[PDB]
């Protein structure tokens, strides 16, 4: 295992944190998913083509489309909180509580 | 929203959790995963407000980090081992990783905190959904690997999650976070025996999900969201309140119904495999969802709380839409103990 | 009759459980909905996974 | 001569936000009887 | 087969039912007053249908019988003990505002029901808007608490979040001491004990708060007691003026089929109107609700339901 | 009055059907447990003229 | 054995479609019928049983109790007829349907070859008996008796399906009879001990043992009456059945694991009789009474002789008749005053004679007088237990001394004395009411005279 | 402070029916005297007649099935045989020496 794979790893490690960490500004947290995403991509096109694993090929796009349709997807969500808000800090999230 | 595009989406979500079940390749069933997601997100959006917007944010950012976790063990799986079908995870850290995404799709502790606020923002109807429909593809998923789950981190999870539950519906009053905490209970009972036997899981699963469906549709019936609204309910339809308190019986793992046949055959086989101290625990646990069921009992139907005046005009109008197959529910919740044997049907 | 029956083993066996279920039940159930918090813990426990069950 | 049924005060216990008040809870707010709150 | 989302899936669209004179009008005035006579005639006029006033028993005229069931079973008030003790010991002001608020709930949800029905407009009397006056008139004359005037608000605040304003407000205006003159006219033996005060209070409540509020999102037609005999030139009014203002034009053939959906289905309409609030004009004890219900029951055409009851003469029981 | 109280007093019947019900299944459970009938080692008996079981 | 549970069974659509005015005659009449059926199984042999088939079979153990489950009922409609009289014809019609299922229950219970089955209906038991107590209950404590005696019992019982599902793991059959044969010693090991604590503890809190009896004041105290005599007639004896069921794969540990339930119950006999002097309240202190009671049982199993289960047995009988009848006068008596406080009305013998006889009499055989069968099976554990040591003979007669002490004090406050002058709605006694005394008395007088009827198999 | 001091509406606690009053010959059963006579003779005849009676026969007469009579003819006999020929009674080993194997110890 070579260090460029341990370096992405240690790429998505650094995003998920970024993301668990939840300063303020659900847009960050979005970034922090997308980071990841960014991550996962160049992973998965480095060990496929590293191996030759031709039909694997089309796994990175298809990954890359269904992630972006997701990104989408959680914009209009933000959106609507700020709608509601005038801003989209994330401490404003606390009418529903355990 | 338009009852075509309800439809459609309905429709999308059984697709998503149908891709998931019935494909052998590891990118296909995080697609289906990514379907069942952005399919089930207007689902909690059905009625617009501000409390079902937050409920359906959380459970997206949830959903989104579990599946990023997901297609990252999936990677790991593939390097280390370039197989793609579903089998042996071949890798200790890929399976750790692809557990903990599980989990968190499950929604087993410590990832539990999102079900109760997700259930209680969004309705009832949304509620039912998610609660039942929810599970059966990350659980089909455990059920396909399970021959290479670590047995404590699953077991200490489920143990946690058991915990949890029992100690997190005492204090509720609304019904909603009341049956988010008990789905945290019975998934913790129902993973615990993944390991061991998962005939035991798909037979817990089919009776957690008809006593869920028979309540939901019960608390649908006769409109009532928090404690006091339920006790309104005798007044007008008792027979109601009757049938939610056999039902909420059957829930707490009280024989002859049907709610003991799990967990009695899932000790039976956690005692087959010398584990006995865990069995146990888990009984006692489970003694305290008894509790609050009881209590909610109390609440409906063995008392007779004070009414209101209105509810006289109440008495002159009658249900108009009848739900088809909530009899069938309520028989099968409570009165199926005597068939225990056929869970051999490998259900 | 009072010190004994009445007292001591009413709070033995059932008052020290109903105390201490009470008490479990109110600090487990006390969240203030944050998702900060819950992130937080989310990471605490992935740590404690890969570091701990390996 | 007539069987107890819990009256007004009994039923006040369940009608709040959550069981077991505390002092840190005691500010708390039952959610709006539809799920609806207002646009401020 | 009943309105249902299938049917709006095949062919059940109500925007083309609507022919710009559906126009629903409700008719509000004070105490006593000629509106009654001058919605009929609205109504006569312009091809509406009329719905009159909703009293004590309305709910009991459109299920089962049209004939009212007894006060204790519906209602438990009775308005000619609101006039003789308006400050009764056993709050019964307050159950009869209730009862009547929740009545004129139902009679709102009825005729917006046929309106999307059929796409015949209607004619109302005082609405679930304009009956706070009432609620007003009663509280600064001392006859109702404060707590009261708050649940009264909080049901109305919930149940009228989901309704559409009226098409237009009908005003008639009638000076205190005429409307006083017509009551002593009147013969009612109860009624003379309406004090001055009380029908002062009903006016500025009228006019105070509920007229501009009307008139900031709807059109609205004060009218005198003179000029509002002349129904010709009402008519005349109620065309010329065009909506445009309110959420009317707004609406579309899916948020048409969700009111639709909601105005049918009186169980949710009322659903709010029964709020676990425990005031003690309105809470009934556990064993006086069990026996009024099970008088209730005893009822001809009410044990079971409405297709299956042998005592009326239904008969084929057996394979419904 | 015949074909009156039958419509009243129909009630009566089910109790002691039932106990008639309840003997014969107990007799038809008991055919399913003859595998040792006359065969005990104990109780061997060579049958009469006339018999076919030493018991039903 | 089918012939008693499907005309149990066949009781609920005779209830249920039975005319408004005419439940209650139709549910005696059929009952009594059905007590006449269960005495057939009386006629035990001295051989190993009456293996009806694979499913039920009958020892000279489960007739006594079989027969007095099924007499039971037509007392409990009789007692339950007048408290109901202002109730809608449903609601008397579920409480019908809820003994009737009890009864099923019990019956199945009581002979059940396989011990999980015994254990799911001995569950099974608790769920018409706690809607009988917290939906047709007086008080406003009837919520916490429910839930003080629901959680009591499911504590306690929940270890022992873990102990029978590996009891059936490892010796591989749960059948009575396979059981018995196949019994092999139980070797003095950690686990063994805390296997012999599961199996002990579920039967030993449903007796119930001193220092775990706290539920049993609560549920006799507010329950109905009905539900106040199936508690102390039959639901307190499924704890001795149970441990005189299972004490035979349990040897030779139990020779030192019984010291402390023994030390437990012979010292909480007497802390009950002393318990019982010192009451304000009737139906408590029959509760404590029943409570001394079931723990002189309780030493009797614990002794493991033959005179300790034959009176065992005779006990469980006749403590079973005695409270019921008792728990009946006490609520013939709360009817009229409304009170239930034993020194509000005084006096009754001047007002009332034949009621007054009728206590003597409970009184007398609770006071456990020759010859009557509660001093047969007194004595009988009085003897196996002075044969297990002779120091007993102390702490024994202590108890029958407060017990005689504590009855007659319950007869002389509430019979004898001047009556109290501010209560005038002391109305005669009904016939319902002293022919339901007499047919709790009855039976006891004459099972005097046939003893070897209850004495168990080790007779 | 001008609340009505009534916490809710509630029928007044009504009072305990007597029987007897509207109705001597009472019996304690149910108000409607037909109903009530033929309940208690109901519960009179199928109680004391024909359960307790004919049940306490039925099981005064029930064959011996315990083998008691049995039990005492057959120690007459084995008593009769071992005192007419000398041997001593009751036996101390219940089963016979040979038959049973002793492991050996040699130790
Ligand atoms: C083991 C398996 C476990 C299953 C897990 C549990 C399943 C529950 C999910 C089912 C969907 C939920 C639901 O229907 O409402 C809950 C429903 C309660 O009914 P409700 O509250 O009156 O419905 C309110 C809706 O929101 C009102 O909805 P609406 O106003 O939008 O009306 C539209 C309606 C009418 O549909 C149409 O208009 C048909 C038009 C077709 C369009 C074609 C487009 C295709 C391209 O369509 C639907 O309601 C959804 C049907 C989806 C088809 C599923 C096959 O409860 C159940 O359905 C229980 C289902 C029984 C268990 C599943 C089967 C037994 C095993
Ligand atoms: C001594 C043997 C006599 C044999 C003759 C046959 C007697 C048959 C009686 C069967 C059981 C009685 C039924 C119980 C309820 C009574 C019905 C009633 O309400 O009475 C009103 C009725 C009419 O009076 P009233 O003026 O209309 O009513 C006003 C008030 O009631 C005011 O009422 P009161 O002031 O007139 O008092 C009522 C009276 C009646 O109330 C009772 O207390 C009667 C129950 C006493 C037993 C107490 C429980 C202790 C366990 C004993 C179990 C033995 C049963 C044997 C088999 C019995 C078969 C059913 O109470 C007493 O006199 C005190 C009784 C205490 C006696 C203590 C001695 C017991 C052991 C004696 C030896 C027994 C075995 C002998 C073995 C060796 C010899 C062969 O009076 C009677 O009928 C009196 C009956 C005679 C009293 C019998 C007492 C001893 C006999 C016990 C069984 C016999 C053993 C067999 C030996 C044969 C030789
Ligand atoms: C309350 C208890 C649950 C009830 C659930 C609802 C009952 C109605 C369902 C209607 C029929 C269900 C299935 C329809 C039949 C056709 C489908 C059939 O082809 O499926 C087969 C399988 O049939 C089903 O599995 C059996 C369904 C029977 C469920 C009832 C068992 C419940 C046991 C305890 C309650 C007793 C019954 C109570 C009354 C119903 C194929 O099996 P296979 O693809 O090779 O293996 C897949 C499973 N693996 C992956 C784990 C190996
Ligand atoms: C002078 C005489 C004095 C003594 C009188 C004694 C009378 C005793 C009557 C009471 C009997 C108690 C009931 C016994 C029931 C147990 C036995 C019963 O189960 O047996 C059944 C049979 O029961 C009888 O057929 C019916 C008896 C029921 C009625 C008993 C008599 C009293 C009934 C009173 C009812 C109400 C009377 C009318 C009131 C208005 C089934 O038998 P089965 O298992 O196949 O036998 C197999 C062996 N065979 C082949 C040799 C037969
Ligand atoms: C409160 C109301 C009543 C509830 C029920 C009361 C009954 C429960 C009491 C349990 C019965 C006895 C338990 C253990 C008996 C074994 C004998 C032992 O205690 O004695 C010594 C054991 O030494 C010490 O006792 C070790 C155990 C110490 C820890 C146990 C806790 C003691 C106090 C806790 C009391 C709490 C009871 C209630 C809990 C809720 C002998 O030493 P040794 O010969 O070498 O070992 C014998 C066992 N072998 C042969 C298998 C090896
Ligand atoms: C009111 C004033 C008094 C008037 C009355 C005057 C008459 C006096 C008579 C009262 C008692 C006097 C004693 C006379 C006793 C003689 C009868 C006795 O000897 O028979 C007994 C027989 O009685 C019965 O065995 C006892 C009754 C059976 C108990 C069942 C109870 C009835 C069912 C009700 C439900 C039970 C609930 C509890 C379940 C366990 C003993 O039987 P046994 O000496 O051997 O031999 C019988 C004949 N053999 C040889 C052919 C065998
Ligand atoms: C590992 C953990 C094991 C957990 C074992 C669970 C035991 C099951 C009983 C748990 C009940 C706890 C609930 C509780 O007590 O809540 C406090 C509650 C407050 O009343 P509420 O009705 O909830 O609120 C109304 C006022 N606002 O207090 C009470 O009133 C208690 C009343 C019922 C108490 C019943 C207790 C009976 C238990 C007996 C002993 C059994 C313990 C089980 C374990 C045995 C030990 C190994
Ligand atoms: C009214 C409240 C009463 C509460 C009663 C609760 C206490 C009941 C007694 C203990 C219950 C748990 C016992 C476990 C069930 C028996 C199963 C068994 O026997 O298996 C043992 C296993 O034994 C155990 O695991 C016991 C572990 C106990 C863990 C739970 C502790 C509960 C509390 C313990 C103290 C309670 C004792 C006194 C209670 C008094 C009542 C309060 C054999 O182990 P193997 O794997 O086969 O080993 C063979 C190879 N060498
Ligand atoms: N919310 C209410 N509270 C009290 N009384 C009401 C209420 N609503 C309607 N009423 C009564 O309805 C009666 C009819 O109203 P009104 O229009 O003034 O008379 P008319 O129908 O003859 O024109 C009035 O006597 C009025 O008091």
């Amino acid at each position: 295992m070579p260090l460029v794979y341990m370096n992405i790893i240690m790429a998505f490690a650094i995003a998920l944190a970024g993301l668990l960490m939840y300063r303020s500004h659900l847009m960050s947290s979005l970034l922090c998913l997308e980071g990841m995403m960014l991550s996962l991509f160049i992973m998965s096109t480095l060990i496929i083509l590293n191996t030759h694993f031709t039909l694997a090929n089309m796994m990175p796009i298809i990954l890359l489309v269904f992630a972006a349709c997701e990104a989408a997807l959680g914009l209009s969500l933000l959106v609507m909180v700020s709608n509601t808000y005038g801003t989209d800090y994330v401490q404003n999230l606390n009418l529903l509580q355990c | 929203m338009n009852p075509i595009i309800y439809t459609t989406l309905i429709m999308t979500v059984m697709s998503g959790t149908m891709l998931v079940m019935i494909s052998s390749h590891w990118l296909l069933i995080w697609i289906g995963f990514e379907m069942n997601l952005l399919a089930m997100i207007p689902v909690l959006m059905k009625n617009f407000n501000p409390r079902a917007t937050e409920a359906a944010t959380k459970y997206f950012l949830t959903q989104a980090t579990a599946s990023m976790m997901l297609m990252m063990a999936i990677i790991i799986n593939l390097l280390y081992s370039g197989q793609w079908t579903i089998t042996k995870m071949f890798n200790p850290v890929a399976m750790t990783m692809m557990t903990m995404a599980l989990a968190m799709k499950l929604g087993l502790s410590p990832f539990h905190f999102w079900v109760p606020e997700v259930t209680q923002g969004i309705s009832l109807q949304a509620g039912l959904l998610l609660l039942t429909w929810q599970k059966l593809a990350p659980l089909s998923v455990l059920c396909q690997i399970s021959q290479s789950i670590n047995p404590n981190l699953m077991l200490t999870m489920a143990m946690l999650s058991i915990l949890i539950g029992g100690w997190g519906g005492l204090n509720q009053t609304q019904l909603r976070k009341i049956m988010a905490y008990s789905s945290i209970a019975h998934m913790g009972w129902m993973t615990a025996v993944l390991p061991y036997n998962t005939t035991m899981t798909i037979l817990n699963l089919l009776i957690y999900i008809t006593m869920t469906l028979a309540m939901f549709m019960l608390l649908i019936h006769s409109s009532a969201t928090t404690t006091l609204s339920l006790s309104h309910t005798w007044n007008k339809m008792p027979v109601i309140t009757s049938l939610m308190m056999v039902t909420l019986l059957s829930m707490g793992g009280l024989p002859p119904l049907s709610g003991f046949m799990p967990k009695w055959m899932i000790i039976q086989e956690m005692t087959k495999n010398e584990s006995i101290i865990m069995p146990t625990l888990m009984a006692m646990t489970a003694l305290l969802n008894l509790y609050f069921y009881m209590r909610l009992a109390y609440s409906s139907s063995l008392t007779m709380f004070p009414s209101t005046n209105n509810m006289k005009m109440k008495w002159q109008f009658e249900h108009t839409k009848q739900m088809k197959l909530l009899p069938t529910m309520i028989v099968l919740s409570t009165l199926v103990l005597p068939m225990t044997p056929a869970l051999s049907s490998l259900n | 009759s009072s010190l004994l029956d009445l007292i001591w083993l009413e709070t033995i066996l059932p008052k020290t459980t109903s105390f201490i279920q009470m008490k479990m039940s109110i600090m487990v159930s006390n969240q203030k909905g944050l998702i900060k918090l819950y992130f937080l813990s989310f990471l605490i426990t992935i740590m404690i996974s890969m570091t701990l069950f390996n | 001569a007539r069987q107890w049924q819990p009256d007004v005060e009994w039923a006040e216990q369940f009608g709040g936000a959550v069981m077991y008040p505390t002092k840190e809870t005691a500010h708390w707010k039952p959610p709006p009887w539809n799920d609806v709150d207002p646009p401020k | 087969l009943q309105y249902g989302p299938l049917a709006f899936v095949l062919g059940e669209r109500t925007t083309r039912k609507l022919t710009e004179t559906s126009k629903v009008i409700t008719v509000d005035g004070n105490i006593c007053s000629g509106k009654g006579r001058l919605a009929r005639e609205i109504a006569e006029k312009l091809g509406l249908r009329h719905f009159p006033e909703a009293g004590i028993h309305y709910a009991d005229s459109t299920t089962g019988d049209g004939k009212p069931l007894d006060v204790q079973l519906s209602g438990n008030c009775s308005l000619e003990k609101f006039y003789d003790d308006p400050k009764s010991n056993d709050g019964n002001s307050y159950r009869l505002q209730s009862w009547l608020y929740a009545s004129r709930l139902l009679q709102y949800a009825d005729a917006l029901e046929h309106l999307l029905s059929t796409g015949q407009g209607v004619v109302l009397e005082r609405s679930i808007y304009s009956d706070f006056v009432f609620l007003e008139a009663m509280y600064r004359q001392g006859f109702i608490r404060k707590q009261c005037v708050e649940h009264y608000n909080e049901v109305k605040k919930v149940t009228a979040c989901e309704y559409l304003p009226p098409h237009v407000v009908v005003y008639v205006d009638v000076p205190v001491p005429e409307i006083q003159s017509r009551i002593q006219k009147k013969g009612n033996p109860h009624e003379m004990k309406i004090t001055a005060a009380y029908l002062q209070d009903i006016e500025n409540a009228y006019k105070k708060t509920f007229l501009p509020e009307m008139s900031e999102k709807c059109e609205v037609l004060q009218y005198s007691a003179r000029e509002a005999e002349d129904a010709e030139k009402v008519v005349e009014d109620i065309e010329y003026l065009k909506c445009d203002k309110g959420p009317w034009p707004d609406q579309d053939d899916r948020t048409f089929h969700r009111l639709r959906m909601l105005v049918q289905n009186k169980l949710e309409v009322l659903n709010y109107t029964t709020i676990p609030v425990y005031l003690p004009e309105i809470t009934i004890g556990a064993h006086q609700s069990d026996r009024v219900f099970q008088k209730f029951t005893e009822l001809p055409g009410r044990k079971y339901s409405p297709g299956y009851n042998e005592d009326v003469g239904d008969k084929w029981i057996w394979l419904k | 009055n015949v074909l009156q109280i039958v419509r009243d007093h129909w009630v009566h019947i089910l109790v002691p059907v039932g106990f008639v019900f309840g003997c014969y299944l107990d007799r038809r459970s008991d055919e399913k447990l003859t595998a040792f009938r006359n065969k005990s080692l104990l109780f061997k008996r060579e049958l009469r003229p006339n018999e076919e079981v030493t018991w039903k | 054995m089918l012939k008693i549970i499907i005309p149990t069974t066949m009781l609920l659509p005779m209830t249920w479609m039975s005319k408004h005015n005419m439940i209650w005659i139709n549910a005696t009449v059929h009952s009594l019928l059905i007590s006449l059926i269960s005495l057939s199984l009386l006629n035990q042999l001295g051989e190993n049983s009456l293996n009806f088939s694979l499913t039920f079979f009958s020892d000279s153990l489960s007739a006594p109790l079989l027969v007095l489950t099924t007499w039971l009922l037509p007392l409990m409609l009789m007692a339950s007829q007048s408290h109901l009289s202002k109730e809608t014809t449903t609601r008397k019609k579920l409480y019908i349907t809820m003994l009737i299922l009890l009864q099923l229950f019990l019956i199945m219970t009581f002979t059940a070859t396989e011990l999980i089955l015994f254990y799911i209906l001995f569950e099974a038991t608790l769920v018409p008996t706690l809607i009988i107590i917290t939906r047709w209950g007086n008080q406003t404590e009837r919520l916490n008796a429910g839930l003080y005696f629901l959680f009591y019992t499911l504590a306690g019982s929940l270890p022992l399906l873990v102990a029978l599902v590996y009891i059936q793991n490892t010796t591989g059959s749960l059948n009575f009879l396979i059981i018995h044969y196949w019994s092999h010693p139980l070797s003095n090991s950690w686990s063994n001990i805390f296997m012999w604590l599961a199996c002990i503890m579920a039967f030993m809190v449903k007796m119930p043992l001193y220092g775990l009896h706290l539920w049993l004041p609560k549920a006799h105290v507010e329950a109905p009456i009905a539900g106040s005599m199936v508690l102390a007639a039959v639901l307190l004896k499924l704890g001795g059945y149970g441990m005189m069921r299972i004490t035979t794969i349990l040897n030779p540990l139990t020779n030192y694991m019984a010291y402390p339930f023994l030390m437990l119950s012979m010292w909480g006999m007497i802390m009950t009789s002393s318990i019982c002097l010192r009451q304000t309240d009737l139906k408590s202190l029959i509760a404590y009474s029943s409570v001394s009671h079931m723990a002189l049982v309780i030493v009797a199993i614990m002794i493991q002789t033959p005179w300790s289960f034959m009176g065992a047995t005779a006990l469980m009988i006749a403590h079973g008749l005695t409270s019921s009848m008792l728990f009946c006068l006490a609520n013939t008596n709360y009817e009229r005053v409304h009170s239930r406080t034993m020194i509000l009305a005084r006096g009754l013998q001047t007002l009332l004679p034949l009621m007054a006889t009728w206590w003597l009499v409970a009184s007398l055989t609770n006071l456990a007088l020759p010859p009557s069968i509660n001093l047969i099976g007194e004595l009988f554990i009085i003897t196996a237990s002075f044969s297990w040591s002779n120091i007993t003979i102390i702490l024994m007669g202590m108890n029958m001394m407060i017990t005689a002490l504590y009855s007659l004090y319950m007869l002389i406050t509430t019979q004898r004395g001047k009556y109290t002058h501010h209560i005038n709605n002391i109305k005669p006694s009904f016939t319902r009411e002293n022919a339901l005394m007499a047919l709790h008395i009855l039976p006891l007088l004459l099972l005097t005279l046939n003893p070897k009827m209850i004495l168990g198999p080790l007779y | 402070p001008p609340e009505p001091t009534i916490r809710l509406q509630e029928d007044p606690d009504p009072e305990d029916e007597n029987l007897y009053e509207k109705n001597p010959d009472s019996h304690g059963y149910d108000k409607d005297p037909i109903v009530d006579l033929w309940n208690m003779r109901v519960v009179f005849f199928f109680g004391f007649s024909i359960v307790l009676v004919l049940g306490s026969t039925f099981v005064a007469y029930l064959p011996d099935y315990r083998m008691q009579e049995w039990a005492r003819r057959e120690a007459e006999r084995l008593v009769k045989y071992r005192e007419a020929n000398g041997l001593p009674l009751m036996e101390s080993n219940c089963f016979d020496p040979n038959k049973i194997q002793l492991p050996e110890d040699e130790d």
